[PDB]
DNA sequence: GGGGGGGGGGGGGGGGGGGGGTTTGGGGGGGGGG
DNA sequence: CCCCCCCCCCACCCCCCCCCCCCCCCCCCCCCC
């Protein structure tokens, strides 16, 4: 019965988005066939090879945060999302049950 | 058939703004070729995703925020830089017509306008040159409004080696070249 | 002993209001005529 | 050679911006499981 007035919204990463395709599943698709660690290399190299690849995926995920922001976000939703829980967990059970 | 009849610069009145006139006169002035842009092209720092605004005016403001989905959606607020590579710039040029000295009423001024003319047309003109031009009389943002003449089409005012030997097979060539030179003299 | 929910602080967005955006005379230098 | 002339030089709307207010988010604390 009445019109409509604005009201601003607001978007932040939900553990819901982190558990899409381009979420987590995205990680376990790419980060072995990407990442790569040799003695071949200095520290700071492999560092950087690791960086790389969790910077571009953050950004393709989230591009609003910064990369440290980001690992935050992402450290306390870890801290705190029961979902998220129940996939880690499910990753180290599947682990088991290989 | 009113686009075929070549006007002079006073007869050309506020009613044929948006009419395909065609005008005639002495170019007294001819500036020098500037690019303008039809589309500009922005890179986004945030995102790459590329957006484009087209300028319709003598002037306009740059965007900032990047409108696309792949920001929008991500509420993304990422910024905009514009790129010459990538904007579609036209050629322009402005050309300033005055009637012909002949045509002025006793006593008047010489009536003038501003031709502007874009793309592959521009540097058909030159000052001294008397011509006549179709185009398109239209207002510009100064109720008074400025005024020119978009151009369309123009029309200017205004072998050998074996040629030259109709004239020397005839022989005696000098005598005869050096009598030609101005026959109305003693 | 950890996670949820309640309550308070702090930051960001959005709207509204306001201000800004040519002639005439005189001296000195430089050139031309008597 | 000297003086006069004449030439030069000079004195109302729209955008940006800022201020104010309200809501939403994030952290801390307390209770419940
Ligand atoms: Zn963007």
């Amino acid at each position: 019965a009445i019109t409509a007035r604005k009201r601003r919204p607001q978007v932040k990463l939900t553990a819901e988005k982190l558990l899409s395709d381009k979420g987590l599943p995205y990680v376990l698709k790419n980060a072995h066939k990407r990442i790569r660690i040799s003695s071949k290399k200095n520290s700071y190299d492999n560092l950087s090879n690791i960086i790389q690849f969790y910077q571009l995926w953050a950004h393709e995920l989230f591009p609003k945060a910064k990369f440290k922001d980001f690992m935050k976000i992402c450290q306390t939703v870890g801290k705190t999302d029961p979902v998220l829980r129940e996939y880690r967990v499910s990753l180290f059970r599947d682990e088991m049950g290989m | 058939a009113i686009s075929s009849k070549p006007l002079s610069v006073r007869q050309i009145k506020g009613d044929f703004l948006g009419q395909l006139i065609t005008v005639r006169g002495i170019i007294t002035r001819v500036s020098d070729v500037k690019p303008a842009v039809e589309v500009i092209a922005y890179t986004c720092d945030q995102c790459g995703y590329e957006v484009f605004q087209e300028v319709n005016s003598r002037t306009f403001t740059p965007l900032s925020e990047c409108t696309s989905e792949e920001c929008s959606q991500n509420q993304t607020k990422g910024q905009l830089f514009m790129s010459t590579r990538a904007s579609k710039f036209s050629a322009f040029q402005e050309c300033k017509i005055q009637e012909l000295s002949q045509q002025v009423p006793v006593g008047h001024i010489p009536r003038s306008l501003n031709i502007h003319v874009n793309g592959t047309l521009v540097r058909s003109l030159s000052p001294g040159d008397i011509v006549d031009v179709t185009g398109i009389f239209l207002p510009a943002p100064y109720l008074l409004t400025e005024t020119y003449l978009e151009a369309q089409f123009v029309r200017q005012h205004k072998d050998v080696e074996e040629r030259v030997m109709e004239l020397i097979t005839s022989g005696d060539v000098y005598n005869r070249l050096a009598k030609s030179i101005a026959p109305e003299i003693y």
